[PDB]
């Protein structure tokens, strides 16, 4: 039937490896795999020709499908080792290198890597061994303080969480905030514990205030090694200003990602067990979304793959929980857009990723003009989709020292609600 | 850097007549170590 | 095991307000294992 069209794409794909065009070798793969997702061979192919363009996300998973289906596929075994260490963790790469002599003999060259591989685990393991209510004065003091490292005293911190749980806990799920003719608004992408950028973005735009109101769209916290100083001086920033700053929750706002992606970790290391623990109930008590104007609705995760899904359903969510793995509050923490019409699974595992039509009915249904999602990186700091309906913004320069992407801000005009980009760049801590 | 000068530091303050400030730390440091070193991890 | 048994009973010597007679041989199993933690083979 459709056997003969598996050789076809092997000469083709891979003798573009040879004239260094990894570009078509790549689309020419994902064509030989779409009418013939059986064959290992292939699997393990398009593993070197998707790994050296510096993308190893995708290729980990790639290579294991060559490893299924031949566990004799020493070809596809070694990548996925080598996209394990590119990404830099432990365990798996070291795991699938040893999980090699025992499928081979006392061979040259096989056990050297092996030992090159336990010769990091090691470095790993040596590295293992006023009157509370937030002034002026009180806001630049912690400022600078973090700006000079040092951790600030648990008595206030513990003070700021209770009282931002006490204010976040009186609003709506869908807060709704009414912008006058002038007066802009600024909104900010994800932050993930860049502190020192956040003092980039304050400083190019101005300190928060009831004049320069600000709203950030999650993400505070986690892959960032002051991810403590940027939530709680945002929470600081909640508490001076309740009606003109607005945290969203987000994604990275969940126990089972705060866990495993440094923040737990984080706070268990400046402070104690039981602080992270309030962290947690504090961040259960953010907004999932905001409405500006009727008009412009912004969210950390998007869209769902519910079709109904109306602005008084946004408002009848309950927030204080942990997400779940499907529904409302999953998607509007983990949805996706999609350049094709139609839904399709998402890339990250979890909820689902919306087309343009979807966008196009969600905002006529709820009579808005645009939606605003970042939960994402973009290399310029923002991106524009489905038409100008999908607008991206990300405030998080550099993410992890290794993209060195720029960086953007929306401003929001209440006579004119259309975005308006500001970037900015790296500003090395 | 900051956990091998602080290691030095401690040892060779040790090893010249003087006395610790607080020896739960180096033992704790010491205990941390050897659960290293024969795979507790946690 | 006579290595860790004597590293425990040495460490517990320390933590318990007791005075070492001999430190120098106490600094050389840290050296020692701090050079076999941290790469160089000899």
């Amino acid at each position: 039937g459709a056997l003969k069209r598996a050789e076809e794409l092997k000469t083709q794909a891979n003798d573009y490896f040879k004239a260094k065009d990894y570009e078509n070798a790549i689309k020419f793969y994902s064509q030989a795999i779409e009418l013939n997702p059986s064959n290992a061979i292939y699997y393990g192919n398009r593993s070197l020709a998707y790994l050296r363009t510096e993308c190893y996300g995708y290729a980990l998973g790639d290579a294991t499908r060559a490893i299924e289906l031949d566990k004799k596929y020493i070809k596809g075994y070694y990548r996925r080792a080598a996209s394990n260490m590119a990404l830099g963790k432990f365990r798996a790469a070291l795991r699938d290198y040893e999980t090699v002599v025992k499928v081979k003999p006392h061979d040259k060259d096989a056990k050297m890597k092996y030992q090159e591989c336990n010769k990091i685990v090691k470095q790993k393991a040596f590295e293992r061994a006023e009157d509370g209510k937030v002034t002026i004065s009180f806001m630049k003091e912690l400022m600078q303080w973090y700006k000079d490292q040092k951790k600030l005293h648990r008595k206030c911190a513990y003070q700021i969480l209770v009282q931002v749980k006490e204010v976040l806990s009186k609003l709506s799920t869908l807060v709704e905030t009414t912008l006058k003719e002038t007066e802009k608004i600024t909104v900010c992408g994800d932050t993930h514990g860049q502190f020192y950028d956040l003092l980039n973005i304050f400083e190019l735009n101005g300190l928060p205030s009831e004049t320069n109101p600000y709203i950030f769209n999650g993400d505070f916290v986690d892959r960032g090694s002051f991810s403590v100083e940027v939530i709680l001086t945002l929470f600081g920033f909640k508490l001076l200003y309740p009606d003109h700053f607005h945290l969203l929750r987000g994604n990275h706002e969940t126990d089972n990602m705060n866990q495993i992606y440094g923040f737990e970790g984080e706070v268990k290391a400046k402070y104690t067990a039981q602080m992270y623990e309030l962290f947690s109930e504090v961040f259960e008590w953010l907004p999932l979304a905001q409405c500006i104007n009727g008009k412009v609705l912004i969210m950390h995760g998007g869209l769902f793959s519910e079709d109904g899904v109306t602005l008084d359903d946004i408002r009848k969510i309950e927030r204080n929980r942990q997400p779940p793995d499907s529904g409302p509050m999953c998607d509007l923490l983990w949805s996706d857009p999609q350049p094709q019409n139609g839904r399709s699974i998402s890339k990250r595992g979890v909820s689902c990723q919306f087309g343009p039509d979807v966008t196009k009915a969600f905002l006529e249904e709820n009579n808005l003009d645009y939606i605003i999602r970042s939960h994402e990186v973009k290399a310029e700091g923002y991106e524009v989709a489905h038409g100008g309906r999908c607008v991206t913004v990300f405030s998080a320069p550099n993410y992890c020292d290794q993209m060195g992407n720029k960086a953007s801000y929306i401003h929001l005009q209440g006579s004119d609600l259309r975005p308006q980009f500001h970037q900015f760049t790296a500003v090395p801590h | 850097v900051k956990d091998l000068v602080v290691l030095l530091f401690e040892t060779a303050l040790l090893s010249s007549g003087f006395s610790l400030e607080d020896p739960q730390t180096h033992s704790n440091r010491i205990y941390r170590m050897i659960k290293l070193g024969l795979g507790i991890d946690e």
